[PDB]
């Protein structure tokens, strides 16, 4: 899923 | 375009930790490895900090290793860009070099950088080193002392998706143990590596099947012997015909994602958990192996690596949130903690957003950023200098110095001086002062006593008491009553200053020789004299202790310093540097801070000298200008009194950094911030963890839990798992507590927020993007805009705009509000009806993720098409795609620098600058940015905004903040300032020596994997500061072409003031 993907990678967990 | 970068804040999270014996045999070293620096300590009962280095290069693996015969252990360093290394510690002396044994690059252009990155490994035996870069590969560096350029060769590994692999101990060849993944499940395969015959021969045990999460292996030492495979529901131990298997029940709800051997024969384990909690693993022998334990301990903050010390004390590196030293007991707490913290180390964390406000409303800007993840998120307030708390300020002027005098403890009194007067405070003279015995020392502006002459220099401490009168000196002793004159010398020229701080030494400065110089005590005689060219007389001078250290310090009447190394037996000086610190002559003077001795140097340019990595730091001190200082305990204790030109002042100092940083905890992940002037707070974006109920719960109490007022949302619209739920917060700029915390629909994320105005409405809002997000879908298909208003007290929902996708951002353009929903970008107008109504859009993007403005332009940055350009026709009322970079970049963050120059960072840690072309055949050549300048990072960048940290040559200046938690400065150079700086880079190349021998070059170079091509239009600010910081012999290689080497710390000195 693109949101969650994306704010994963903002913390780059 | 000529731009400049350079770093306000080093990296500040861990990435690796690793423990043994580096700088000696004897010692037990903690090596902790932030993103490019390297920090070595020594372990002591705390942590010694020894050696902190900067390597060029993304450090992606560290272990220590010792070879046969060797003296101490050696380190192996490897980059993400592929360079490797093995280093040596070696300290001949005062000096300490990190030396490179072995270098070489061992990438392969044949590879699938695969998923679990790089994993680096060692064998027991230290035979071999061992290497999963890519899929389906396997590197090897043999460990023979004669490959010394480290050469590879490369096995191939029929498994293609690896998961960990460890070397494993007792065994005859050396063996590799790993997890991997085809259908059917994962496993557990052996192989043993052959060195002769260069590829894989089969292992000890065969292909056991293990858990479909089963994610780390650890290898157990000899005294067991075998491999420990770490999933979500169980721990199993592998060894052959040996299995044993529990499946605590503890260990279910969080993944364990790091592990430390705690005792060397292996029987205890350490492990962390993504939600904070730490582990014992207990291998309960019988040399068998009968039963394994798993005990919680307690929690600590959320561990990327762990690391047992000596004597129950762990260090736990931290990503998400504040590294840590904790105690592990024997006994536990009133709470069942075995844990117990002992020290904790500051990371400004992933950083997610940030802003700039000049919160203290004068003129200095202080970053607020949205620092950490789950229970470490918080707020970090971040302001640069050392400011100082008035308590009492008399508006009394003049005043040419002051001191403090103290039968017992307290200071009592504080002594003035005035033009040949002397008033004396509790509501001319050189020194007062405590001395041995009793009675206090005056010394005032002709006699304490000569032969009718006037002293003009005086100094003093406990026990001894030297004076100048025009060129001659005297020596007096302290006796219990009144002072013995010991010696007298008559000087070459007349005397400027004068200092013997504790005492067999005494530095002096001269009138016209410009001299510093070192007599013995009593004998006067001269130890060391030190022309310090040029013709301005020195000021103040004084010797002190830095760090174990002992330097001079010269302060002259042009508002430069001098400082050297001090031998206190030889008076030697060594090692001359030269600061400039304002204009105006600087005042020296010791004061005390922790267990530290600080100087206070007065100029225009109040600053602080100290000493962090064993070199000197020089810090400002927020106040205007200082001309005398001392400290105080009597405004009343451990304080500072100061005097300017027009007033006294007295009052507390803080903590002798560079960076202050208040931190604000909030226990739940902040994801956006910005500020609204009008009401003074802060709105934040913030998501909490909480968990299918049976009936959703919340696992601790979060900022959104215990705000100071509540509200849900309460739209009808679309009418053990885990679960976000967001809200807005509302924050009060002063004392940060959560005022009002407004919470989100069920699966609603907000991912933007703004605070504007809009239309001709008078009104200030918060506008809240959101999205709702479900694990099933892959892009959101419905969201929604959100407008609130903070009247008083509490959030009140003014109105609400259903959208077809995620608002992923959102800015205010003219009026107007801008939006990203979804792969389409739209515009919004404000009716007299209080609602959003559509204007125009742009649907030629694929994930418009990143929106900034200017005037009428609009920059997009796209998920993965780079960046494109956009204009409002605002006659036509329409978007209008003005031109795009055809580069391929993921983007991550996005900014304008002016209305032709757009940056951008891509999620490969590189930096770029996009241009309008300005050619003819508009049409095509003009619908293209160009690429003008390439720069890679090693930072993955999450925000850029406009503004400064340091207002009370370059032009412009953004600040960006980063997953790592270095915060980063750019700015833009005349073509002038660029082609010198790009000069002096490449010469400051060939004298500066690389840790790891990597090239500067190829360490700055643009690099995916499509293309590989230099860094251009970019200066590495890092790179052109570490001038100041060399040799004079090796500055003057860097200055043969009509430039002097004393002009150039000028040049890079003014560029050092900028962050």
């Amino acid at each position: 899923n693109a949101v969650q993907l994306l704010c994963a990678r903002t913390r780059d967990g | 375009s000529y731009n400049y970068v350079v770093t306000a804040q080093k990296p500040t999270a861990v990435n690796g930790c690793v423990t043994g014996h580096f700088t000696s045999a004897e010692d037990l070293n903690l090596l902790i490895a932030k993103n490019t620096r390297l920090e070595i300590y020594v372990v002591t009962a705390g942590l010694r900090p020894v050696k902190e280095v900067g390597m060029y290069g993304k450090i992606a693996v560290m272990e220590l290793f010792r070879p046969k015969g060797e003296s101490k252990d050696l380190l192996f360093i490897l980059t993400a860009k592929y360079n490797a290394c093995i280093l040596e510690y070696k300290q001949s002396g005062e000096s300490i070099d990190i030396i490179t044994r072995a270098h070489g690059n061992v990438q392969d252009r044949i590879g699938r950088p695969s998923e679990t990155g790089i994993i680096g490994i060692i064998d027991p035996e230290c035979r071999m080193i061992g290497l999963r870069l890519y899929d389906g590969l396997f590197k090897v560096i043999p460990l023979d002392r004669d490959n010394k350029e480290l050469k590879a060769f490369n096995i191939r590994l029929e498994e293609l998706h690896v998961i960990d692999v460890k070397f494993l101990y007792g065994c005859q060849a050396p063996t590799i143990c790993f997890v991997y993944q085809d259908p059917q499940g994962r496993h557990v395969k052996t192989y043993e590596v052959s060195l002769r015959e260069k590829e894989f021969n089969k292992g000890p045990w065969k292909q056991e099947n293990v858990e479909a999460e089963a994610s780390m292996v650890i290898a157990v030492p000899e005294p067991f012997g075998g491999a420990i495979i770490i999933g979500q529901e169980s721990i199993t131990y592998h060894n052959g015909d040996k299995y044993l298997a529990i499946a605590p029940p503890i260990i279910k709800q969080s993944t364990i994602v790091c592990h430390n051997r705690v005792d060397p024969n292996g029987s205890r384990y350490l492990l962390g958990d993504m939600e904070g909690r730490l582990f014992m693993l207990l291998l309960e022998k019988e040399v068998t192996l009968k039963d394994l334990r798993v005990e919680l301990l307690g929690e600590t903050s959320i561990a990327e690596c762990l690391t047992y010390l000596d004597n129950g004390v762990v260090f736990v590196g931290s990503r998400l949130g504040d590294s840590q030293l904790v105690k592990l007991n024997v006994d536990s707490n009133e709470q069942g903690s075995y844990v117990v913290a002992m020290e904790t180390f500051t990371n400004l964390g992933p950083i997610v957003d940030m802003c700039v406000v000049d919160l203290e409303r004068q003129g200095q800007g202080q970053l607020v950023t949205c620092s950490g993840a789950f229970k470490e998120g918080s707020l970090r307030i971040i302001r640069n200098g050392i400011g100082i708390h008035e308590h009492a300020s008399i508006d009394l002027p003049g005043i040419k110095g002051l001191w403090p005098l103290r039968n017992r403890e307290t200071d009592d009194t504080l002594v003035l001086s005035f033009v040949g007067q002397t008033r004396v405070l509790m509501l001319q003279t050189f020194f007062c002062g405590n001395v041995a015995h009793q009675q206090l020392i005056q010394i005032t502006s002709a006699s304490v006593e000569p032969q009718a002459k006037n002293i003009s220099v005086a100094s003093c401490n406990s026990s001894q008491v030297v004076v100048a009168v025009g060129r001659a000196l005297y020596y007096l002793q302290i006796h219990p009553q009144e002072l013995r004159q010991i010696s007298h010398t008559e000087m070459e020229h007349e005397v400027a200053c004068l200092d013997i701080t504790p005492s067999p030494l005494c530095a002096i400065g001269l009138w016209t020789d410009i001299s510093a110089r070192i007599l013995k005590l009593p004998s006067f005689e001269l130890l060391h004299k030190e022309m310090l060219g040029g013709e301005i007389i020195p000021r103040s001078i004084l010797m002190t202790t830095f760090e174990s250290s002992h330097y001079l310090l010269c302060a002259l009447g042009d508002g430069a310093l001098f400082y050297f190394g001090l031998n206190i037996e030889t008076g030697l000086l060594s090692d001359r540097k030269k600061v400039t610190l304002g204009t105006q002559p600087t005042v020296l003077r010791t004061f005390r801070s922790l267990s530290t001795t600080n100087v206070f140097a007065c100029s225009d340019r109040p600053t602080v000298i100290y000493s962090s990595n064993h070199k000197l730091v020089f810090s400002n001190v927020n106040l205007k200008e200082v001309n005398y200082m001392c400290p105080l305990n009597s405004g009343y204790p451990d304080s500072l009194a100061l005097a300017n030109n027009s007033t006294l002042t007295i009052g507390t100092i803080d903590e002798i950094q560079k960076l202050h940083i208040r931190t604000v905890p909030l226990y739940e992940s902040p994801r956006k911030i910005c500020y609204q002037e009008v009401s003074q707070c802060f709105g934040v974006l913030s998501s909490r963890i909480e968990v299918q109920d049976t009936s959703t719960t919340a696992l601790r109490p979060s900022a959104s839990t215990q705000a100071l007022s509540s509200s849900v949302s309460s739209s009808k619209l679309f009418s053990g798992e885990e679960v976000e739920v967001h809200n807005l917060l509302i924050i009060d700029q002063h004392t940060f507590e959560v005022l009002h915390a407004h919470q989100f629909l069920q699966n609603e994320y907000a991912l933007s927020l703004v605070s504007c105005k809009l239309g001709k409405d008078p009104n200030t809002y918060f506008i809240v993007g959101t999205a709702m997000v479900y694990p099933e879908e892959a892009e959101p298909k419905q969201g929604r805009i959100v407008v609130f208003q903070y009247s008083d007290g509490k959030l009140q929902t003014v109105a609400e705009k259903e959208v077809k996708g995620a608002v992923y951002s959102m800015v205010e353009f003219n009026g107007k509000l801008l939006a990203s929903i979804n792969s389409t970008v739209r515009l919004y107008e404000w009716t007299t009806e209080k609602e959003l109504r559509t204007e125009c859009n742009h649907y030629n993007n694929i994930m418009a993720l990143y929106l900034k403005t200017k005037g009428d332009f609009i920059l997009v940055g796209d998920l993965m098409r780079s960046v494109l350009l956009l204009a409002y026709k605002p006659m036509e009322g329409n978007f209008e795609e003005i031109a795009r970079d055809f580069n391929p970049n993921w983007m991550s963050a996005v900014e304008i620098l002016d209305d032709d120059n757009f940056l951008g960072a891509e999620n490969a840690f590189n930096l770029f600058v996009c241009q309008k072309d300005s050619a003819a055949t508009t049409d095509e050549e003009r619908q293209h940015l160009q690429e003008v300048g390439l720069f890679h990072l090693g930072e993955f960048v999450n925000v850029f905004c406009h503004g400064s940290l340091v207002m009370q040559p370059t032009q412009g200046s953004v600040l960006f903040g980063t997953v790592n938690g270095m915060i980063g400065l750019v700015t833009s150079l005349s073509e002038s300032w660029y082609n010198l700086l790009l000069d002096m880079q490449n010469r400051l190349n060939k004298v500066i020596k690389s840790v790891g021998k990597i090239e500067h070059s190829f360490w700055r170079s643009f690099h995916t994997e499509r293309k590989t091509e230099p860094a251009t239009g970019f200066i590495d600010g890092d790179l052109i500061e570490s001038f100041l910081d060399i040799s004079r012999p090796k500055m003057q290689e860097v200055v043969a072409n009509e430039a002097t080497a004393d002009d150039l710390i000028k040049v890079v000195e003014e560029l050092t003031r900028i962050h």
